[PDB]
């Protein structure tokens, strides 16, 4: 900061540093939404099993990126564990990878989709993109 | 001259390059986040604007999901995902410029290398992770400015390892299978015996193209290098392409600088509203800001239904020239570029496709005399094909498209009345082959 | 133009399309096909039309054969042409409501200034003549509004209008390739018949 | 009926016009003269809304410059100026008109 500015704003106008008026240091603010998350599901009424695609996230930074620390229990599930899967996109979490290829049932992105799929759960796979085939030239 | 017809005495191969739109940047947009900036305040008043932003994210999820219709409507036509022959070269026309190359682990081709070179990104690629926008205070930038208000680019459903396996297996069919690739299962074919059936297509004398298949494979290998020099060395062949990739970032660069706006109000910060006045009249300010932002907001929603339908209207054409110009050979005169078409092959390119059409062109034209009619015996001859033709002391056949002179014999040629009736009719000999 | 408001030219002038007119009939009356493929060559025209004949599938004695006939259709069809455009008024109804709209949303922009937006005066100057800076911006800001909204609707009907113009330009184009520089098969593309 | 077949015996040589629309009026607009006329005290107040006029302005110079696109793609198709020929009657064919 220049010594007599007390914070910074972008282009938007969106104030994203402020000096701490006691200590002089800087502190960074960040919105607390901050990045895309999507909820991956089949239909209710049929389960109500999710998954949770963290947008832009690397799958060690979602328990950071998601504040998951004042998050209830109920999500923080969805912060960890077993059933992550890191696809471009960002971390996919609560769907298995499976490696068997499949047409696309739900489009995931980045040649990833999922399913509701044999119990059953959401899987995640890479697409087909055909039959594999040859030509004896 | 109502007597004379230039015929081409030659031909040249030409590959043409023509790019094409396929796609645009999925984009999205949190809509509370954009205008209420976290807040919570100003969240209560946009419950009181209803389904507006309801509206908004259900348009732009469908501009989203059309993006990946038309890639897969272009790319994903063939079923059958045909590997690539181990051989690049067949009857000596060399497709190893336009096949993927093993030496590399990126399946693309060398031609797809460099067109996914001279498309330059604005983001260099949909990543800006969690921890890169809180940098130095020279770091600031456009793109974080964007993430940080709400706005962000989803990541296309096929990957660009999956569009360059489609394109793969497009040429590998066309180099194998022909025409019979679009039809049916594809059957199996020589590569020159194809392009002989291609010269009939265009009327050209299956001969033509045997009697002459090292020139022809010649031509079509310089022409391809050519296209190689072009791209390595062009700033501009791909603007088709960096225009729709120019337009989509400058429309989100402008949307985030209208947060900047203060539409009426006191300020263009909300939290310096809230921060100052009391909700009894914060509330006077805040309408302001959120009727200005979610106006600002909605036209750019209508500008990206407009640039989509534009997209899409390319997408579908290049899904036909697809279909048309790759999967057969068509008679639609500049369809699949200039000249006579002979094949197209599909390479992919950032957000688009480019298609190298081969054609045909005539070439070295000749004048020479020509008639409507043979009079040989009282009644009148007209070519079966072609055109009768005088190289000065001789009558001939010609086919139109190359100059190669035929003995005029019953074979050629169709009787029909006396020869009193055609109007420039001649007295030339016909040949029967019975008589001798 | 008081309000801003204007008309560029177009930038290539009425003479110079009529130039390229006068071009493409010129290849089309001397070398046919040739003139799509690659550098035109010259064919005598009965024996062009000879040759789209067979395109059709009727032997290329029909024409030669009843040539003066042939030759005397196309002409009075032509002359059917002149005789109609000199008397219809709305054979060209396709152009004259392009021509209509376009005007016609230009006046309603004009005209829309006229709206108070609920300001006390739709006239700027009567706001700022009767009314100080404090209060005065309050209603300057609800005309800003509400006319700078009527912009973004005209701006958006033009919008549209023109990708409506593109599809009518890209089919023309179309057209002028595979029906003019060419003979078309396709089945009523090029007009019936 | 499963047997018989009708030909023509005959033919009409047809011509047919087509019209179509292939450019529209090219339009500017100054947004600052359009929402403030001349007065200084409106156009402080324009800027406290920004590229709203910038923005305008742009799409419509689009609009204007797409219309030339579609006459030159329409009629700029070939590259050779030939000449109108000197005589007007090909083989019959009265092309004067
Ligand atoms: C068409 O023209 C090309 C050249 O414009 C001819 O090809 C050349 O032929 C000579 C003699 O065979 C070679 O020495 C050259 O290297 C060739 N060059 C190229 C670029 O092909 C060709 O022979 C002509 N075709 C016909 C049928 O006459
Ligand atoms: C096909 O064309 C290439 C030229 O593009 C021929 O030469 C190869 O070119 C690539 C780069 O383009 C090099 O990486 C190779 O090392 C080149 N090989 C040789 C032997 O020069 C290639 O040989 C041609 N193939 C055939 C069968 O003629
Ligand atoms: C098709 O019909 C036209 C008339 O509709 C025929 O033209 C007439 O032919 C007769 C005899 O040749 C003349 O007496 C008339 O004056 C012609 N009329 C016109 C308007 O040309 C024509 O011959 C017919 N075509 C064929 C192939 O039989
Ligand atoms: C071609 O058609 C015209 C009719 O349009 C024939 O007649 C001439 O037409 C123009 C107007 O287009 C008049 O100014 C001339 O005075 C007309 N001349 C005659 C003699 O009628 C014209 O003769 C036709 N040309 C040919 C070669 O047949
Ligand atoms: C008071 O302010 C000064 C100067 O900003 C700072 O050094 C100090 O730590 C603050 N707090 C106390 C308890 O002195
Ligand atoms: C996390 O990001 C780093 C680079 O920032 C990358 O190398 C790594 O692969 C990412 N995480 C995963 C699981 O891929
Ligand atoms: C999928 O295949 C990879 C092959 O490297 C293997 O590491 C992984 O464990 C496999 N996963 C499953 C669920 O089979
Ligand atoms: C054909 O004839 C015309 C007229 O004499 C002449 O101008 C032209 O150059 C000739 N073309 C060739 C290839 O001989
Ligand atoms: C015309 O063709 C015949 C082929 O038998 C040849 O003998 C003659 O020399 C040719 N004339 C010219 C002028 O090329
Ligand atoms: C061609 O034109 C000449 C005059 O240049 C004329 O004598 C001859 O009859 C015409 N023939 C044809 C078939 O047009
Ligand atoms: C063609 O032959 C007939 C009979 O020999 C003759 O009457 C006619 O004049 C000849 N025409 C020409 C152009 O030689």
């Amino acid at each position: 900061f220049q010594p007599f500015q007390q914070f910074g704003r972008d282009v938007s106008d969106f104030t994203d540093s402020v000096r701490d008026p006691k200590t002089l240091e800087i502190l960074d603010i960040s919105p607390c939404s901050f990045g895309g998350v999507s909820v991956i599901t089949p239909g209710t009424n049929t389960s109500s099993e999710v998954a949770v695609l963290y947008q832009d996230v690397n799958c060690t930074d979602v328990p950071t990126a998601i504040h998951a620390d004042q998050l209830t229990p109920a999500w923080r599930v969805y912060s960890t564990g077993v059933n992550v899967f890191q696809t471009q996109a960002g971390c996919l979490i609560g769907a298995e990878h499976v490696n068997a290829s499949y047409e696309c049932d739900i489009p995931i992105g980045a040649g990833i989709c999922a399913s509701y799929h044999t119990q059953k759960s959401i899987v995640a796979y890479t697409m087909s993109l055909g039959a594999e085939n040859s030509i004896a030239y | 001259s109502n007597n004379t017809i230039a015929i081409p005495t030659n031909f040249s191969i030409s590959v043409t390059t023509e790019v094409m739109p396929v796609s645009m940047a999925k984009t999205s947009v949190d809509c509370t986040m954009y205008i209420c900036g976290d807040s919570t305040e100003c969240s209560n008043l946009l419950l009181q604007y209803g389904s507006f932003c309801t509206q908004l994210n259900r348009a732009l999820s469908g501009i989203a999901v059309e993006q990946d219709k038309n890639t897969r409507e272009v790319f994903a036509q063939v079923k059958q995902m045909y590997k690539t022959p181990a051989i690049k070269d067949f009857g000596g026309f060399n497709f190893s410029q336009i096949l993927p190359d093993p030496s590399k682990p990126t399946k693309r081709s060398f031609i797809e290398d460099l067109l996914f070179n001279k498309v330059t990104l604005a983001d260099a690629g949909f990543m800006k992770q969690y921890g890169e926008c809180l940098g130095d205070i020279s770091a600031r930038d456009l793109i974080c400015a964007q993430k940080f208000n709400g706005l962000t680019v989803l990541p296309p459903l096929l990957t660009d390892e999956m569009i360059a396996a489609y394109t793969a297996a497009l040429v590998s069919g066309t180099a194998t299978a022909g025409w019979t690739f679009g039809a049916g299962a594809a059957l199996q074919i020589p590569f020159a015996m194809q392009m002989a059936y291609r010269f009939n297509g265009i009327g050209v004398t299956q001969n033509v193209l045997y009697e002459n298949q090292k020139q022809i494979a010649n031509q079509f290998n310089k022409a391809i290098s050519q296209i190689q020099e072009s791209l390595t060395t062009t700033s501009t062949a791909l603007g088709k392409l960096q225009d729709v990739v120019n337009q989509n970032a400058q429309a989100l660069n402008t949307l985030v600088k209208q947060l900047s706006s203060n539409f009426g109000a006191i300020s263009s910060v909300l939290n310096d509203i809230l921060s100052r006045l009391d909700k009894v009249e914060a509330e006077v300010q805040i309408d302001r800001l959120i009727t200005g932002r979610l106006q600002s907001l909605q036209t750019y929603v209508t500008q990206q239904l407009i640039r989509a339908a534009e997209i899409r209207a390319s997408a579908n054409l290049a899904a036909t020239k697809m279909s048309e110009c790759v999967l057969g050979q068509s008679k639609r005169v500049d369809f699949c570029g200039k000249g006579y078409h002979l094949m197209s092959f599909p390479q992919a390119a950032p957000h688009g496709v480019v298609f190298l059409h081969v054609t045909y062109v005539p070439s070295q034209e000749r004048n020479f005399t020509t008639a409507p009619a043979i009079c040989h015996e009282g009644k009148a001859y007209f070519p079966r094909e072609g055109v009768f033709v005088s190289n000065g002391t001789s009558w001939f056949i010609t086919q139109r498209n190359f100059y190669s002179p035929q003995i005029i014999t019953t074979d050629n040629t169709f009787v029909s009345g006396n020869c009193d009736v055609v109007i420039g009719i001649i007295n030339n000999t016909v040949y029967d082959p019975l008589q001798p």
